[PDB]
């Protein structure tokens, strides 16, 4: 069992943080929030590095790009930004989805920006020219997640409309469709490191891992609340093998990927735990709560 | 956004 305990509470967001990422160089913590603003922390000490603000309405994502020089942001304002972290300036805005923008990640090699939408699309963006390349009309539903496999080649998103899809990236066309026997929300979804599996939430208080090449259900993850909110998941690698997820009932919760039990709880949280991180080398994670709470987590394990 | 439930 990991021994997770809590080091540092970062505040500073005037509302409910929305989600917190690791750089993938692993300095620091971005974190965004229904206040409207970005903000960077260092990720080892908690240090309040700077506040990065332009977007008009509050914003459900934030999301680093490979080289951890540059931010994507999707907000309620229907547009995404692309910022350049050292100057916190805006490099471009991705207008053209019709509603909220609620999700948002860049591919490997980070030309390449996927969103998902209130709108019910899905759009890939150019990072370069801030321009969309594509519109897909994947789901008659909101779009909670949006993510690319390992090579970049494929893209898995999700909706309330309860179904998880899978497409190809060069054609936007959809290589497979995922539904279980029952079709509740799709709250959250993203492959694993090796792009073989898909992690999903679905809003019965519930997580499945997928084997994406049979499209079957390999692990089921429960014991947390989630059936309200778009709640985060990750996969945790950097010491044991985790599930990691925040929950309704103000928790974070770890199990154990191959035995789906749980190996720990952590307390500290007074609202919803809305979205949980792993930090990409350490055994660390940054969890962030709702408007009771509005602050963010930093634990520390040993395993 | 995200922070509230839809």
């Amino acid at each position: 069992k990991p021994n997770y305990a809590l080091k540092f509470t970062l505040a500073g967001h005037t509302k409910a943080v929305s989600s917190v990422k690791f750089s993938p160089n692993g300095e620091w913590l971005a974190s965004s929030s229904a206040d409207k603003l970005i903000k960077i922390w260092g990720a080892y000490d908690g240090k309040f590095e700077k506040t990065i603000s332009g977007h008009k309405l509050g914003i459900s994502d934030v999301a680093w790009s490979s080289d951890s020089n540059l931010l994507v942001s999707a907000s309620d304002d229907k547009t995404l930004k692309i910022w350049d972290v050292s100057s916190g300036k805006c490099l471009k805005t991705l207008k053209g989805h019709s509603n909220y923008v609620f999700c948002c990640n860049f591919n490997p090699q980070s030309n390449l920006i996927v969103s998902g939408s209130f709108d019910e699309s899905v759009r890939i963006w150019d990072v370069k020219t801030g321009k969309c390349l594509k519109t897909l009309p994947a789901h008659s539903d909101p779009v909670s997640a949006v993510h690319f496999n390992r090579d970049g080649s494929l893209i898995v998103s999700s909706s309330y409309d309860g179904l998880c899809r899978i497409w190809d990236t060069a054609s936007g066309q959809c290589l497979k469709t995922l539904i279980d026997d029952d079709n509740p929300p799709v709250s959250f979804v993203k492959f694993s490191p090796n792009g073989k599996y898909i992690l999903a939430a679905t809003l019965d208080n519930t997580l499945k891992l997928w084997d994406y090449s049979k499209g079957k259900c390999l692990k089921t993850y429960t014991g947390h609340k989630n059936e309200k909110y778009c709640i985060f998941a990750n996969f945790s690698v950097t010491g044991g093998k985790w599930i990691v997820s925040g929950s309704e009932d103000n928790l974070v919760y770890i199990w154990n990927l191959q035995t789906k039990e749980i190996v720990q709880k952590l307390q500290g949280h007074t609202d919803v735990v809305i979205s949980t991180a792993c930090h990409p080398t350490e055994n660390i994670i940054a969890s962030a709560a709702l408007e009771n709470d509005k602050t963010i987590k930093l634990w520390k394990s040993d395993c | 956004a995200r922070t509230k439930q839809t």
